[PDB]
């Protein structure tokens, strides 16, 4: 349960982007999306919900 | 110094360079570039 909770919360996932790559003609902006980021410190690791 | 011997030495130097010109097609350069070994990975999204 400890291990399973780590890779579920301490993870670097990759989501697509706004305005993708095959876009809708008239799209003004193209920006990437950030979801979950890899944890940095000991306090952040002390806050994993089991 | 007689001629007939030398006029054959020229033929050796003629045919040796004439066979060395068969490096056709000869490239423009001479490799200058300090070797470039590239690693590439793609993580989509």
């Amino acid at each position: 349960d400890v291990i399973t909770a780590i890779k579920a919360q301490n993870a670097q996932v990759a989501a697509g982007q706004l305005g993708g790559t095959p876009p809708v003609k008239g799209q003004q902006l193209n920006a990437s999306i950030i979801a979950q980021t890899r944890l940095t410190s000991t306090e952040e690791f002390g806050k994993i919900l089991l | 110094d007689r001629p007939i011997f030398a006029w054959v030495i020229a033929i050796i130097i003629m045919l040796a360079g004439g066979l060395a010109i068969l490096k056709l097609p000869v490239a423009q350069y001479p490799t200058i570039a300090p070797p470039a070994v590239t690693i590439s990975a793609s993580y989509p999204g």
